[PDB]
RNA sequence: AAUCAAAGUUAUUAUUAAAUAAUAUUGAUUUUGGAUGAAUUUAAUUUUUAAUUAUAUUUUUGAAUUUUAAUUUUAUUAUUUUGAUUUAAUAUUUUUAAAAUAUUAUAUAUUUUAGAUUUAAAUUUGUUGUUUUAUAUUUAGUUUAAUGUUUAUAAAUUGAUAAUUAAUUUGUUUUAUUUUAAAGUUUUUAUGAACUGUGAUUUAUAGUUUAUUAUUUUUAGUUUAAUGUUUAAAUAUUUAACUAGUGAUGGCACAGUUGUUCUAUAUGUACCUAUAAAAAAUAGUAAAAUUAUUUUAAUUAAAUUAAUAAAUAAUUAUUAAACUAAUUUUAUAUUAAUAUUAUGAAAAAUUUAAAAAUUAAUUUUUUUUUCUAAUUUUU
RNA sequence: UAGAUGUUUAAUGUUAAUUAAUUUAUUAUUUUAAUAUUUAAUAUUUGUUUAUACAAAAGUAACUUUUUUUGAAUAUAAAGAAUUAUUAUUAUAAAUAUUAUUUUAAAAAUAUAAAAAUAUUGUUAAUAAAAUUAUCAAGUUUCAAAAGCGUUUAUUAAAUGCGUCGGUCUAAGUAUUAUAUUUAAGAUUAUUCUUGUAUAUAGAUUUUUAUUUUAAUUUUAUUAGUAGCAUAGUAAUUUAUUAACUGAUUAUUAAAGCGUUCCAUAGAAAAUUUUAAAAUUAUAACAAUCUAAAUAAAUAAUAAAUUAAAAUAAAAAUUUUAAAAAAAAAAAAUUAAAAUAGGGCAAGUCCUACUCUCCUUUACAAAGAGAACGUUUAUAUGUAAUUGUAUGUUUGAUUGGGGCAAUACUAUAUCUAUUUAUAUAGAAAAAGAACUAUAUUUAUUGAAAUAAUAAAAGGUUCGAGCAGGUUAACAAGCAUUAAUACUAAAUGUGUUUCAUCGUCUACUUAUUGCUAAAUUAU
């Protein structure tokens, strides 16, 4: 059967990322970029963005809402209290000019590329113009199974 | 969820707007023959026929056997039972009179002096009224 | 007679005989319930 | 077990009794089952 | 609507209460006659005394062997009586369905063939019976799961 | 209708004294007091039912996975009753199956049943087949087939979660097989 | 006394709203066989 | 009961010596010397000490 | 206010030890049915004139 | 001993409801058939999932009613892409949950004791608080339009033709509403023969009296009685009686103006008034109710009639009126128009009647601003 | 003070053009629905000790890994009474498991009775069919009334059942047969006479009685008869009992038994006689099990109480009030200790019934088809027909318009008589006219208890009435009101009544009520 009203939307209220959508419009914040907050907490503090987890539009902005983390663990290392930036939202971050420093409105554009083709969507500050490509992003250097994977040579040998 | 957060879910049925009656209804027909209204504005006598004057006449008074015969007014008690179901045509409107008993001539044509009619020729300015339609010499069904 | 004593039932239960199924064959089907139009006569038997 | 509650008319006059006969109202919205056949 | 019968009104009307009368309609109770059934009968009352062959015998498309699970709207009457009730053979042992759990139909293994006196089953079909016949690469070539990277 | 002759009309050889068909003439259906529930198998028991009665849906999505059904015009009647119909073709040579094994009878304790779970639509002459061709078992003397419901659980939310369910096919291997666990 | 109130009258009244398929068979002119035509 | 009772009618419950010496009583007790415990008088342990020796 | 009848115009919340006839004037005259319960009603008793009228 | 008047704040969590909108629609919640089909069939000239701009006619005299509106022309069955719009509604759960004044031989809370008492509503048909409802808290709880500003104009009459010296208003056409809760019923079709009827269904698991296979009977579930009396039970405990069924708790079979009946108007799923479903039946004709303090003109009546009270007088009421001799320089509620579910008058004065009261009678028929003053005294 | 001679809301309350103290004043004495109290210091609850079968329905709150077979597939613990409750679910089979849920220091009632002298029915409407017992658990007899042994929702001369008998049936069942009934077997008998249904019938009705149905009012012969027998009654006699409203006998005009009567008659219900354990009167006589407290925490009911007592008057009522004047646990006198039955009236509906009301009606008859059969008509209207009426007022009669009775009139008391019967269809076509209705005049028959009912009030049993006991004082059919029958048992009470001074009889018949009459004396 379905659930307790209160907690028949604590489920929206737990979980409000599992509606389709819930991610916003074309992404604008990728790891690092210029940002501060504006509202809720200390307002005007400038920090570099750390990591994003996009599916439920957050970010741990750096040394902003740094929330002490309790670290679990086992007996064979000993956990420790030290405080990380908390996934903070961004409806209340924006960007500011990485050159002018004020606070900008980033918003994506198309652009012809030079030497390649791509018109990939670039952002874009409303009043510089500060061309911002998307960052690319890295394939990881220490990945691959050893035993269970067939050479792409091997693989690939139509 | 307000009103009884169960019985509005699941449906019924949905009332809709109630037709109305025939607003000519209450001049019934058993005044239309028996009485007819008589007089001025503000005061309209409801005159009807004596009571005796088909049953039984052999031997009765000789000068009774004719107060059979003028148009009396009924007693105002009366006239007020009667035109008591006229007068509930627009109630609390201190200002308009009551329903007369015959249709009067210009309030006939008044259904169809409103904007809306103006655009219907036929049964305009007195169809029912009016004498027998005439049709082609060739009408048929 | 003034007592029942009600434990002479309840001895050899009857089938459940669920009776849902033919309330659906009903509607699974054009046919209302087959109105006297049969209505029925016991059927014979192999023995 | 079953009831047509029509009644079985003669062999010969195989329908007596439509519903209509007694002013019946049998909308599809009012009473749902209604909308009779021979119609 | 008793009487959806050919119309002969002075004459004796034919069948009046047989088997295969008219004006009782088509899917009506009275129809033992139809006894036929497509199910062989062994799979509806058992190949022996102990009601062997008595189960829901899904079938494979291909197999020509014809199986009682249907899901006809005549025949999910019967199809729920043998996964709610079971059967209780005369013999005394509950068949098809004994316990707890009723079986699924449609997770059966296909029906591979009806069942004989002497062994078990004469195997009527084994074009029913997957024998996965993927042949191992220890030859040349080898093949891990999945590939690797640039 | 209430009120006048006919109320009295009942009592002047008037059986049915219709009811007023005019007045809720909003004509959209109300539903049975004893209302149906919908057609979801809200059992999550044990006992869970599988519904035999066959869904219009369920075909159309069949159709349309097995050949591109709105757009793509079906594959004659004989290549569809042809073990080269793709779904037949896609199992005689790439089977989806999932055989997998219980440790906890396999583990350091050495065992002649070594117990698998396999679909429940792999009966046992098949579990032989599977083992003997793919997994090079050559050694199956007797196969034991129970069929558990899949298992079940509140997941934290509170839907009730619960698992395909399987078939558990104790094999009995002649030599006993074994694994080792080194701490 | 009734019987059966456990969860196969549970489901046996919530599975069977399920809509059976449905296919115009129409009637099969068996007297007047027309491919013989 | 043909009629509810107002408190000045529950009172009179808590007046007599019923009510009194059934719940507001206080026991008389003292610290058994062995077991420096509270205790009543004429009761004692399940052991030695407080057994041979009535504390 | 309830303009009861033999009563002035009550006011609402007010007593209805006296409006047992406004709750009885509230409902309508009767519809379809003789205004005079007794008497002989006085269209009854005056004769039938000029059959149409 | 006895009283003693007494605590208004949880704390913390976020995108449903309802009407509306005139674009889609072969039956929503697994994978027909899986023998090869016969088994996955709902269709017919009637107010119908089709919903219609008048008051005149005409009519069993009395619940019956008006005809294309522009001929495919737009009144038409409806949503995603502004948390889709709008206006009305607003929460529901988790855990919150508090408090210090009046005697000392007794009528009822005021500090200064004494004075003080219908609890209300109805019902009172003045058989005049007439034996009815209410534990308390909070929420929800009942629909007659209090208004007429310039285009603009109405108004009668015969039975009928007609006649209209016959004298005269108003109105840019005013309509819609009509209480609330409550039956037994009543009709319209869907479900039910697992309880219980009857149809059918079992051909020998204990005792025994008698010559007898018939027949007395062991007889722990059942004609009685106690207990129980919201009970362990919406029928159980203990117990009396009975008990001999080759003819029967039982395959499936009969269904509601009807089945069944060794017939009792009995039962056909734990009140047979079947259930289930769909209505707005009636209930003003002594049922229960009908929500807003501080106001600003009074009263009773009692007759014609009733296959016995919706109708009439008279009263009351809403709205409105004009000053005819009589007097003082007194004093005067008279009316019109509408609204109106009523038959019976304390103490007298008398009058019918075995009244043992009813009946006639006809004058009564109480709403206190506060401080104060006063002429009628349980001598 | 304060407009005035008493019943139709006051609103720019953020300027519905709002923006940090709006301090919102507006809240329905009952209705349901949700909470909270009272009953409640509680009613229930309470876990100390152990006598084995296996099926199927039924469940699936359901854990899992465990070694089923040599079958493919398939699935193996759990119900129903709302519950973990009264509760062996008896499909089977078996017979020695040291299988394992029951608080506790008392006497009242009460459920209940171990034990125990007399007495034996005097208790009571009535003793005797009334648990178990190792003290081994059983009354005998007579008479009168009474059939079959099956079967029933208030459990039986209910209804079955065999035979006989009446009727029907030789193109679906065997006419010593099967339908359709009435009775009841067995044994005696089964009487007199017909006005209607039915049959037969002849255009039909109208007529019309071989047998059958129903009838017999003085049928009344046989037969039993104060009897389940309309009153009269306790029938009058006899017994029987101390006492005979018992019961049995005789006969015998029995309010109107009667031939399907009567006899015969067995376990039944009575009446004797008699015996007898239930603790039957006398009669009272705890052995047993059923604490408090500690714990869990429900129910009816609830306007309030500081009054409640108590006495007295009352006035409409039973008294309850008003007034005066006082002054914890058992029991059931009062509050409503009750439920719910018992009335009767009103409007409403229900259900059944028949010479008179009326359809849908399937039968009968006519006609039409060269009548090949189905339909349609016409005339008919059937209780097979399920519609609606069957009153109103005073109590059972009356219904009209007058008059006399103080220009009062309930029907009071008396009488009169062209005092007139309005409308609508028909009838009379000039001005003139007929018919009929509770005579103000709306409807289309008359009857029932149907276990009648639903929504209301209001009485049979009374602070006041009425008619039939030696003539007259008295049982007691209408003005109130959950008081919810008479009597008995038990248990009280205030009176009042001659000289101390006064009020305890027990029985029989019937349980009606109160007498009769037996015990010396009552
Ligand atoms: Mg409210
Ligand atoms: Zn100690």
């Amino acid at each position: 059967r379905d659930l307790e009203s209160h907690q028949k939307i604590q489920i929206a209220g737990r979980y409000p990322y599992f509606s389709p959508d819930y991610e916003i419009k074309p992404w604008i914040w990728y790891p690092g970029d210029t940002v501060e907050v504006v509202s809720g907490e200390g307002a005007g503090q400038r920090g570099a963005i750390i990591a994003v987890v996009k599916y439920k539009n957050e970010i741990l902005v750096q040394n902003v809402n740094v929330q002490d983390v309790v670290i679990p663990a086992s007996e064979t290392r000993p956990e420790q209290v030290v405080q990380r930036e908390h996934p903070i939202s961004v409806l209340r971050v924006r960007h500011v000019d990485p050159s002018t420093n004020q606070l900008c409105h980033l918003e994506i554009v198309k652009v012809r590329n030079k030497e390649t083709g791509e018109l990939e969507e670039r952002r874009i500050s409303l009043e510089s113009g500060a061309l911002l490509p998307i960052p690319a992003p890295e394939e990881t250097v220490e990945a691959g199974d050893p035993l269970k994977d067939t050479a792409i040579q091997d693989a690939d040998e139509e | 969820p307000k009103a009884g957060c169960e019985e509005i879910t699941r449906q019924g049925r949905r009332v809709v707007l109630k037709p109305q009656e025939y607003f000519a209804q209450h001049r019934m027909q058993v005044w239309q023959m028996r009485f007819k209204e008589m007089g001025p504005p503000f005061s309209r006598v409801w005159v009807a026929l004596g009571g005796k004057m088909r049953r039984r006449r052999i031997g009765r008074q000789i000068d009774v056997k004719d107060m059979r015969y003028y148009w009396r007014p009924i007693e105002p008690q009366y006239q007020r039972l009667y035109m008591s179901r006229l007068r509930i045509k627009d109630h609390s409107n201190k200002r308009v009179q009551p329903m007369r008993l015959r249709a009067t001539n210009n309030d006939i044509g008044q259904a169809s002096s409103l904007k809306e009619w103006e655009r219907s020729s036929d049964r305009k300015y007195g169809a029912a009224l009016a004498p027998p339609k005439k049709r082609d010499f060739e009408f048929r069904v | 007679k003034s007592q029942h004593k009600n434990v002479l039932r309840k001895g050899r239960p009857h089938m459940q005989k669920y009776k849902e199924l033919n309330r659906w064959q009903r509607e699974a089907q054009g046919i209302t319930k087959w109105e006297q139009g049969h209505s029925h006569r016991p059927q014979p038997y192999v023995e | 077990a079953a009831t047509p509650g029509v009644g079985i008319a003669p062999e010969t006059t195989p329908v007596k009794y439509v519903p209509e006969m007694l002013n019946i109202q049998n909308a599809k919205w009012w009473n749902g089952r209604g909308k009779p056949v021979y119609r | 609507v008793f009487h959806n019968a050919p119309s002969v009104y002075p004459f004796t009307k034919p069948f009046h209460d047989t088997p295969y009368d008219q004006d009782r309609g088509r899917f009506d109770k009275t129809k033992n006659i139809l006894r036929e059934n497509k199910w062989p009968a062994w799979m509806d009352h058992g190949a022996d005394g102990t009601g062997f062959g008595i189960g829901l015998n899904r079938t494979h498309p291909l197999s020509k062997l014809r199986g009682n699970l249907r899901r006809n709207p005549s025949e999910i009457p019967r199809v729920l009586n043998m996964m709610i009730q079971g059967v209780w053979h005369k013999s005394g042992n509950k068949l098809y369905f004994r316990g707890g759990k009723p079986p699924n139909p449609s997770t059966h293994p296909y029906l591979t063939g009806e069942p004989c006196p002497v062994y078990g089953w004469k195997v009527t079909d084994p074009g029913v019976i997957r024998e996965f016949n993927l042949p191992q690469p220890e030859d040349k070539t080898r093949y891990k799961p999945y590939v690797a990277l640039q | 209708v209430n009120q006048g002759i006919n109320l009295w009309r009942s009592r002047m050889g008037r059986l049915h004294k219709g009811w007023t068909t005019w007045e809720y003439n909003r004509d959209v259906i109300p539903d049975p007091r004893p209302f149906p529930e919908p057609a979801v198998n809200n059992y999550f028991g044990r006992s869970r039912i599988w519904n035999p009665i066959a869904g219009k849906i369920g075909l159309v999505n069949r159709k349309a996975e097995e050949w591109g059904w709105p757009h793509q015009r079906p594959p004659p009647t004989g290549l569809r009753r042809s073990p080269e119909y793709f779904p037949f073709f896609f199992s005689r040579y790439f089977p989806d199956v999932e055989v997998r094994l219980v440790l906890d009878s396999v583990l350091n304790n050495e065992t002649t049943r070594p117990i698998f779970h396999i679909p429940q639509d792999m009966s046992k002459q098949e579990l032989v087949n599977y083992l003997k061709n793919i997994y090079n078992i050559d050694n199956v003397v007797r196969i034991r087939v129970r069929n558990m419901r899949g298992r079940r659980f509140k997941n934290e939310v509170g839907e009730i979660k619960s698992l395909p369910d399987y078939k558990v096919a104790v094999v009995e291997l002649d030599s006993p097989v074994s694994i080792v666990f080194k701490q | 006394f009734k019987q059966g109130q456990g969860m196969f009258s549970h489901q046996l009244k919530r599975i069977l709203n399920k809509k059976s398929l449905h296919k115009y068979n129409w009637d099969p002119l068996h007297m007047y066989d027309p491919r013989k035509l | 009961p043909k009629r509810k009772k107002n408190p000045m009618q529950l009172r009179r419950k808590t007046y007599g010596l019923h009510f009194k010496e059934r719940y507001l009583k206080l026991e008389e007790w003292y610290f058994c010397p062995l077991c420096a415990e509270p205790k009543k008088q004429g009761e004692w342990c399940r052991r030695e000490d407080c057994r041979q020796i009535k504390p | 206010g309830h303009n009861v009848i033999k009563m002035g115009w009550m006011k609402i919340g007010g007593s209805w030890k006296y409006s047992r006839s406004y709750n009885d004037a509230r409902r309508g005259f009767a519809k379809g049915q003789w205004q005079e319960r007794k008497m002989t009603p006085r269209f009854m008793l005056a004769p039938r004139v000029s059959a149409g009228g």
